[PDB]
């Protein structure tokens, strides 16, 4: 179980 | 390997030192389909689906060794206008039959009086327009139409469902065979449940609750109501989407808003949740380029 981020978009 | 499609079995030498993509740019290649990023090749462990990876070796999967060694070639992700994104015949074709046989098998809920209409578009589909000297009572007798809770809803014989069936069916005559099966795909795409991939989850609390993911973002539902969403987040309404341990975490890019987290313990979805999320992302910022 990584650690997972998703970083959507721009801002 | 045993490649199969919704209307079709393919049977393939694979050499061992090959890769997802390797594999699956050979059935698309063989299908002729050139929108590929819908697809995906599916195999499921322990219950659990799971779907090939590109850039991994094939054999590397937890897929069954033995032979024949199984895969089913599959829509991964739906598009938010299938008329306006599906430009080859043969990818409408894949949507349609994996769709019809999600609303037979009550996959996606329908109701019944749009189960009818749908029917009706499968029948113009196969038979071409409807020719009373060719159909006459009891010709779709053989065929499964309709969902067994629509026809349960009823106290209708076969014959009498064939009837509301061909009341549709005849108003339908001028339409070609793909013209029939995209006018049955805008319908299904309204469904509520269409498209949207359903993972139980629990809150903070350990309330039970089923996250769904789909084209347009990610949706907190009732267990008992798969229709209407308690809370959906618009994709391009996300800052972020955080997951360590069994937990996710859901960021609001507005601010005044709070940060919604929910626990799911099973790993293998949870990799399928990430996967989903990026994948749908992905298509939903592309079609607003």
């Amino acid at each position: 179980d990584e650690e997972v981020e998703l970083i959507l978009g721009d801002t | 390997v045993r490649i199969v499609t919704m209307d079709a079995e393919m049977e393939f030498n694979c050499e061992m030192k090959w890769k997802g993509k390797d594999l699956f740019d050979l059935v698309c290649r063989t299908l002729g389909l050139r929108e590929t990023w819908f697809f995906g090749l599916q195999y499921t462990i322990k219950d659990t689906v799971a779907w090939l990876k590109m850039d991994k070796k094939v054999l590397d999967h937890d897929v069954s060794k033995e032979e024949p060694v199984t895969f089913h070639f599959l829509a991964k992700f739906y598009p938010e206008n299938a008329e306006e994104e599906l430009v080859q015949e043969i990818t409408q074709h894949l949507f349609f039959l994996q769709v019809k046989k999600q609303i037979l098998d009550e996959k996606v809920y329908c109701p019944p009086e749009a189960s009818v209409l749908l029917a009706s578009y499968a029948v113009q589909a196969k038979y071409g327009d409807y020719d009373p000297s060719v159909h006459k009572r009891g010709f779709l007798a053989q065929e499964e139409l309709l969902p067994k809770r629509v026809i349960n809803l009823y106290q209708m014989t076969p014959e009498m469902w064939e009837e509301r069936i061909t009341a549709w069916y005849a108003e339908h005559r001028g339409r070609a065979r793909d013209e029939a099966e995209m006018e049955y795909l805008k319908i299904a795409q309204d469904l509520e449940m269409y498209g949207v991939n359903y993972f139980t989850i629990r809150n903070k609390k350990g309330t039970e609750l089923l996250l769904g993911v789909d084209a347009l973002g990610l949706h907190i539902y009732d267990p008992e109501n798969r229709l209407t969403p308690k809370i959906s987040f618009p994709w391009n309404e996300i800052r972020n989407i955080s997951y360590s341990d069994k937990e996710f975490t859901i960021k609001p890019l507005d601010k005044k808003i709070d940060v919604f987290k929910f626990n799911s313990s099973k790993l293998r979805v949870n990799k399928l949740i990430l996967q989903l999320c990026i994948g749908n992302h992905d298509l939903f910022m592309r079609r607003r380029k």
